[PDB]
RNA sequence: ACGCCGAUGGCGAAGGCAGCCACCUGGUCCACCCGUGACGCUUU
RNA sequence: AAGGCGGCCGAAAGGCUAGACGGUGGGAGAGGGUGGUGGA
């Protein structure tokens, strides 16, 4: 089991019921791949500061979680799927830094 | 990797006695799981060359040990190349 | 803290400026935290 | 290119190694002084 | 796989810990490998 920071970039034009969904899917992945979730983060919609999938913002969501790092690829791999994710990545936890 | 739970595990199997952490026996037996660990990562992998020059030396090391005991206390040497199921 | 690779705010500023106040040591911990964020389209490559 | 950061910087046995992430894995440093007790270095 | 050099005490056998390795706790790293994804 390990500690690692989330981070997923949503496309931001969804709908509530979409919303729900994907963070629905999500979540199970989280579940599936044995990760069990500390805390989530929705900063939500941001300006970003290139064109991503043209959209020039994104839906910001976050979550840290504890799972057994052999399996931090696969999920990785799971949530890249969905169409409406556009951007996943996975960190190990880290204590700030000053 | 390897983690300190599964390292104590072996090193009570071949403590000396209570407390003994760094007898040649030990050493041995801990270098063996490093080996076997090792042999196991590199069964895939048949293209980390670099690692593959630290087993080779994680082995030559573990002889050096075994030549030793066997050397300087017959007796120990006797249980160890068994109990490892090591040598031949 | 130079890690948390979402402070657009302060990460902002250092936009990579050669060693910014910083440290040989705070550098380059920046630099990733700051590579972190730009693919997350939070900062700009250029 | 794999910019900027990159350095009189770092790692590796040599060749050499530079986007970022995760995983697997080798070497190394400081501390303690807890264990074994010279078990080390090296040449062809 | 065959050969030199090797700290303290001892004639030696052997002993000793300061060398080596191990235990535990931290550190830095473009060291190797696999799988990914991002820009130019």
């Amino acid at each position: 089991m390990r500690r690692y920071e989330v981070n997923i970039v949503l496309n931001p034009n969804l709908d509530q019921s979409q919303l729900a969904l994907e963070k629905e899917i999500i979540q199970r992945a989280l579940e599936n791949y044995g990760a069990r979730v500390e805390k989530v983060e929705e900063l939500g919609l941001r300006r970003l500061a290139y064109p991503i999938a043209k959209d020039p913002q994104g839906y910001f969501l976050w979550y840290q979680v504890e799972m057994p790092e052999d399996r931090v690829n696969d999920l990785a791999r799971e949530l890249r799927i969905r169409d409406n994710v556009r951007r996943v990545m996975v960190v190990k936890s880290q204590e700030p830094f000053l | 990797p390897i983690t300190k739970e599964e390292k104590q595990k072996v090193i009570q199997e071949f403590a000396r006695f209570p407390g003994d952490t760094g007898s040649t026996e030990v050493q041995v037996a801990l270098l063996t799981l490093r080996i076997n660990r090792l042999s196991e990562h590199l069964k895939v992998h048949k293209k980390d060359h670099h690692s593959h020059r630290g087993l080779l030396m994680m082995v030559g090391q573990r002889r050096r040990l075994l030549r030793y005991l066997q050397r300087e206390d017959p007796e120990r040497y006797r249980e160890i190349v068994e109990k490892l199921g090591l040598r031949g | 803290d130079l890690r948390d690779y979402r402070n657009v705010e302060v990460l902002k500023r250092f936009l990579i400026l050669p060693r910014t106040g910083l440290s040989g040591k705070e550098q380059r911990i920046l630099a990733k935290t700051i590579k972190r964020a730009r693919i997350l389209g939070l900062l700009p490559f250029t």
